């Protein structure tokens, strides 16, 4: 009896936004290239209720 | 742990024993220059600092 319904389609909102090392920086605007989530993107939604 | 400014350059560091902010200032600053009046005037010199 486990009523599984089709998953749907969400959209994010600036999410995944972390540190890129453990370097302190302040009043300076770096740039890096890691992995991280792109902005307004799709992403899928599971129910647990 | 470490730290860098505007400049995109190590400027303080963490202690990791004490736990402490430290600036780092090298000793490097400046050079010398020499002033002479004169070879056939006389022999003075004179160093100058920056």
């Amino acid at each position: 009896t486990r009523t599984q319904l089709p998953p749907a389609y969400t959209n994010s909102f600036t999410r995944g936004v972390y540190y890129p090392d453990k370097v302190f920086r302040s009043s300076v605007l770096h740039s890096t290239q890691d992995l991280f989530l792109p902005f307004f993107s799709n992403v899928t939604w599971f129910h647990a209720i | 742990q470490f730290g860098r400014d505007i400049a995109d350059t190590t400027d303080a560091v963490r202690d990791p024993q004490t736990l402490e902010i430290l600036d780092i200032t090298p000793c490097s600053f400046g050079g010398v220059s020499v002033i002479t009046p004169g070879t056939n005037t006389s022999n003075q010199v004179a160093v100058l600092y920056q």
